[PDB]
C-alpha cells in the first residue's frame, strides 16, 4: 500500500481525539457528538442554543486559541427534520490546529449570530441568510448580498431548481429589462449515473 | 410542541408588526413613485401594495408572519435607498407578460397544461 | 533587553511582563474560585493557570520566559491571560457545566442519509 | 382643533373625501368592520389620513380602537386641549 | 524562513542626513526613474505584425471542434455517446440510428460553440480519435446562428483541416 | 540584439544595468518546435505478479469516522497539537 495509497497520519488522529474529548467533557451542556474522521479533522456536533459559548470557548480559552474564522457554511439536507446544517471551520495558529463546530436549524427558527465572536460571520451569514433562508438574530445588518435585488427564493436550497422561475430580457415597447417565465430553448438533460452496485461496504446502512 | 419564536410570541404583536409595515409601505409609495420616474400613478402603486398584503393574508403562523414582516421591512429598506433601479421596481407589475387564460375551454384550445 | 517592537502592529510593548502576569493570574484563580469544584473548566484552568504562574515566578529574565512558556512574545501571554479572564466570566455567567439541554433528533447526524 | 364642532367637521370630511365608503351611510356612530364592511387596512389608512391632516402621529396602540369617528373625535380632542 | 521587509533605521550622521536632503531638494530618484523610462524606449518592441505574423502556438492547442475519418473514407465516430456525457456544458447533442448497411452511425450530431468551454474533455473521451478540437481559431462570425454547428459543418471542418489535424496527433499521440 | 553599439551604451547607460546579458525578447536559444518522440515509463503498478488489485485499493480502506464521545480522574489539558515553533531569522538574506 506504498506507492498510491494515502498515508495515515496517527499522532494527529490521536491527539485530536484526546482534543475532542476535553471540548466535550469541559462543555457537556451543549456538545452532542464528537467524532475525528479518517484523514484526522475533528468535527464537533453541538447544540444549537449553544453557539455563542461553544465559539466563545474556542477562541478565547489558553489551550484552544482558535483566533481564525476560516468558513462559514450551510447545508441543505431535506430528509431530516432539521434540514439546515451549519457548519464553522475554525484555525488555530497557536496550535497549528482546524476545528469543526456543527449544529442544526430549520427554516423557521432562528439562530444566535456570531458576529460578536468573528467578525467575518457578518458577510458569511448574511450570504448564509441570503442562499438558504436562515435568519441570525441579533445581526448587525441583515440582507441579501449575492442574489438580484428582487429575487424571490433561496437558490442554494434543493428543492429550487437549477435554472430558476423568471429570465430576464430586454423589451422595446416599454423600453426596459423585464423579467418573464422561464423558457429554454434546450431543457438540461438529467443523467442517471449512479451505480446499482454497491462501493464501499464500510459505509453499508443497516437495514431496517 | 413548544418552539423558539423569531420576534412574536402569538398573533397580536405579528399583527402590530404588519400594521406598522404596511404604514411605512404606505408613507412611501408617492416618493417612490417620484423618485424612480414611474409611469404608474400613487394609486396603482398603493393597489399594488395593498394586492400584495392581501395574498399574503392567509397565515396564521406567528414565525412564518415575522418572517414576513422581516422579508417586507427588506424590500422596504433596498426601495428607500437606490438600491432597486426602475426594471425592479416596475417588476411588480407585469406589463409585458400575456394574459394567461384561466376557464377550462380556453386552457383546452391552447395547450395541455391543467 | 528593551524590546523596541514587538512585531505585530497595534500591540505595544510591556515595559513590565512580570507583575502584569502575575496580576492577571491571581486575578484569573480568585475569578475561578467562584465555579464549582466538579466542573471540569475549573480543575482544567486550574491546572494550566498554576503552571503558568509557576513558570512566570521562576524566572527573572524574560527571553528563557518566553522560550518556556512556548507562546511567542510576553505581550501575545498577557494577551491570552486577558481573554482567558474575560472567558472565565463569562463561563461564570453562563454555566455550561450542567446536563444536555436537549437531545438531538434519532438521524440529525446520521451520513449519509 | 379648538372646538368639538369644527373637530367633527374635519374629520367627518375627510372621511367623505375616502372614495371607497358612501357618504351616506356614514354617521356620527357607524362601525368600520361592520358597518360600512371596511378592512382592517381600510381603517389603518383611515387613520393615516388622521394623521396627516391633523398634524399629530398616532400610535399603533391607540389607533386599534378608532371604530365610529365619534371615537376618533373624542381621542385627538384627548390629545389635544379642546 | 523569514525575512524583515522594510525594517531598516534611518542612518542619524551627517552624511546620510545631507545625502537625504540632497535627494529631496534636487529629486534624484525621479530623475532615476525618468532615465530608466529612457533606456526603456531605445529597445525593439515586442510588438509582432498581425495577420502578417503570428504568435507561437503548441500541438495540444484547443480550437474549433471538427470531425475526422479513417484513411479510407469511413467516417471515425461510431455513436458511443461518451462526448456528450463527459461534456461539463452539455454542449453535445447526439441522436443515433443503424445506416442502411448496418453500421453504428450518427444521424445528429450539435455542438453548441456558445455553450462549449473549449476544455478538450471530449476529444480525450473519444475511443477512436473521432472528435478533435483542431488547431483554428479564427472563425468569428457575425451571427448567433452561424456558431450552432450540426454534423455537416463538423464533417465539413474536418474535411478542411485533416492535413494539420493529422500532423498535430502525429507529434502527440505518444504522449497521451 | 540589432541594435547599434552606441545605442546599447546609452541603453546600458540610461538603465544603469548590463542589458545585454538579459534579454527579454527571445532568440535561437530556445528549444526546438519540433522535439523528437518521447517513451514515458509506466507506474509500479504495471507488474505480471503481485499485482493484486486488494492488496493497493485506497479508496477500500477509506473507513466512517470514529465516534469519540455520543449522547447516543486528575489527568492533564490537553491542547488540539504541540505548540508551533518560533520561526528563525533567514540566513541568507535577513534584510537586518
Ligand atoms: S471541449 Fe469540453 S465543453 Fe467543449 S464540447 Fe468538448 S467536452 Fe464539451
Ligand atoms: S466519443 Fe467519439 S465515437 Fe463516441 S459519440 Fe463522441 S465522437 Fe462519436
Amino acid at each position: 500500500t506504498r506507492p498510491t495509497v494515502r498515508p495515515r497520519n496517527d499522532v494527529a488522529h490521536k491527539q485530536l481525539s484526546a482534543f475532542g474529548e476535553y471540548v466535550a467533557e469541559i462543555l457537556p451542556k451543549y456538545v452532542q457528538q464528537v467524532q475525528v474522521s479518517c484523514f484526522s479533522e475533528l468535527e464537533i456536533c453541538i447544540h444549537p442554543d449553544g453557539v455563542i459559548p461553544v465559539l466563545t470557548f474556542l477562541r478565547d480559552h489558553s489551550n484552544a486559541q482558535f483566533k481564525s474564522l476560516a468558513d462559514l457554511t450551510a447545508v441543505d439536507i431535506p430528509t431530516r427534520q432539521n434540514r439546515f446544517e451549519i457548519v464553522y471551520n475554525l484555525l488555530s495558529l497557536r496550535f497549528n490546529s482546524r476545528i469543526r463546530v456543527k449544529t442544526y436549524t430549520d427554516e423557521l427558527t432562528p439562530v444566535e449570530s456570531s458576529v460578536s465572536v468573528y467578525k467575518a460571520a457578518n458577510w458569511y451569514e448574511r450570504e448564509i441568510w441570503d442562499m438558504f433562508g436562515v435568519f441570525f438574530a441579533n445581526h448587525p445588518d441583515l440582507r441579501r448580498i449575492l442574489t438580484d435585488y428582487g429575487f424571490e427564493g433561496h437558490p442554494f436550497r434543493k428543492d429550487f431548481p437549477l435554472s430558476g422561475y423568471v429570465e430576464l430580457r430586454y423589451d422595446d415597447e416599454v423600453k426596459r429589462v423585464v423579467a418573464e417565465p422561464v423558457e429554454l430553448a434546450q431543457e438540461f438533460r438529467k443523467f442517471d449515473l449512479n451505480s446499482p452496485w454497491e462501493a464501499f461496504p464500510a459505509y453499508r446502512q443497516p437495514p431496517e | 410542541t413548544s418552539v423558539k419564536p423569531i420576534f412574536s410570541r402569538d398573533m397580536n404583536e405579528a399583527k402590530r408588526r404588519v400594521r406598522e409595515l404596511y404604514r411605512a409601505w404606505y408613507r412611501e409609495v408617492p416618493n417612490t413613485v417620484h423618485l424612480f420616474q414611474l409611469d404608474i400613478s400613487v394609486k396603482q402603486g398603493r393597489d399594488k401594495v395593498r394586492e400584495m398584503f392581501k395574498k399574503n393574508a392567509h397565515v396564521t403562523d406567528p414565525r412564518v408572519v415575522d418572517l414576513l414582516v422581516i422579508k417586507g421591512k427588506m424590500e422596504l429598506e433596498e426601495t428607500i435607498n437606490v438600491w432597486k433601479q426602475r426594471t425592479h421596481v416596475m417588476r411588480f407589475f407585469h406589463e409585458t407578460e400575456a394574459p394567461r387564460p384561466k376557464d377550462f375551454l380556453s386552457k383546452f384550445y391552447v395547450g395541455h397544461d391543467p | 533587553l528593551l524590546k523596541k517592537t514587538t512585531g505585530l502592529v497595534g500591540l505595544a510593548v510591556c515595559e513590565t511582563p512580570h507583575e502584569r502576569l502575575k496580576i492577571l493570574y491571581t486575578k484569573i484563580l480568585d475569578v475561578l474560585g467562584h465555579i464549582p469544584k466538579n466542573a471540569a473548566y475549573r480543575k482544567y484552568t486550574e491546572q494550566i493557570t498554576n503552571e503558568k504562574l509557576s513558570i512566570v515566578k521562576a524566572e527573572p529574565d524574560v527571553k528563557k520566559l518566553e522560550e518556556q512558556l512556548q507562546g511567542g512574545q510576553i505581550e501575545e501571554v498577557i494577551l491570552q491571560a486577558e481573554n482567558e479572564l474575560s472567558l472565565a466570566r463569562k463561563m461564570i455567567q453562563w454555566k455550561p457545566w450542567e446536563p444536555l439541554v436537549e437531545e438531538p433528533p434519532a438521524s440529525q447526524w446520521k451520513w449519509p442519509i | 382643533p379648538l372646538t368639538l364642532e369644527g373637530i367633527k367637521d374635519r374629520v367627518l370630511y375627510v372621511l367623505k373625501l375616502y372614495d371607497k365608503i358612501d357618504p351616506e351611510k356614514l354617521s356620527v356612530n357607524s362601525h368600520f368592520m361592520k358597518d360600512l364592511g371596511l378592512d382592517s387596512l381600510d381603517q389603518v389608512e383611515i387613520i393615516m389620513a388622521m394623521e396627516d391632516e391633523f398634524g399629530f402621529e398616532i400610535p399603533d396602540i391607540d389607533a386599534e380602537k378608532l371604530m365610529c369617528p365619534q371615537e376618533i373625535v373624542d381621542y385627538i380632542a384627548d390629545k389635544k386641549d379642546v | 524562513t523569514y525575512k524583515y521587509v522594510n525594517l531598516r533605521e534611518p542612518s542619524m550622521d551627517m552624511k546620510s542626513v545631507t545625502d537625504r536632503a540632497a535627494q529631496t531638494l534636487l529629486w534624484t530618484e525621479l530623475i532615476r526613474g525618468l532615465g530608466m523610462t529612457l533606456s526603456y524606449l531605445f529597445r525593439e518592441p515586442a510588438t509582432i505584425n498581425y495577420p502578417f505574423e503570428k504568435g507561437p502556438l503548441s500541438p495540444r492547442f484547443r480550437g474549433e471542434h471538427a470531425l475526422r475519418r479513417y484513411p479510407s473514407g469511413e467516417e471515425r465516430c461510431i455513436a458511443c455517446k461518451l462526448c456528450e456525457a463527459v461534456c461539463p456544458a452539455q454542449a453535445i447533442t447526439i441522436e443515433a440510428e443503424p445506416r442502411a448497411d448496418g453500421s453504428r452511425r450518427t444521424t445528429r450530431y450539435d455542438i453548441d460553440m456558445t455553450k462549449c468551454i473549449y476544455c478538450g474533455f471530449c476529444q480525450e473521451a473519444c475511443p477512436v480519435d473521432a472528435i478533435v478540437e483542431g488547431p483554428n481559431f479564427e472563425f468569428s462570425t457575425e451571427t448567433h446562428e452561424e456558431l450552432l454547428y450540426n454534423k455537416e459543418k463538423l464533417l465539413n471542418n474536418g474535411d478542411k483541416w485533416e492535413a494539420e489535424i493529422a500532423a498535430n496527433i502525429q507529434a502527440d499521440y505518444l504522449y497521451r | 540584439a540589432s541594435a547599434t553599439r552606441l545605442i546599447q551604451g546609452l541603453r546600458n547607460w540610461a538603465s544603469g544595468r548590463d542589458l545585454q546579458a538579459k534579454l527579454q525578447l527571445r532568440y535561437q536559444e530556445i528549444s526546438k518546435r519540433t522535439q523528437p518522440p518521447p517513451k514515458l515509463p509506466v507506474g509500479p503498478s504495471h507488474r505480471l505478479s503481485n499485482n493484486y488489485y486488494c492488496a493497493r485499493d485506497g479508496r477500500r480502506e477509506a473507513m466512517p469516522p470514529s465516534i469519540v464521545m455520543s449522547s447516543q480522574s486528575e489527568k492533564k489539558a490537553v491542547s488540539p497539537a504541540p505548540p508551533i515553533k518560533r520561526w528563525e531569522l533567514s540566513q541568507d538574506e535577513p534584510y537586518l
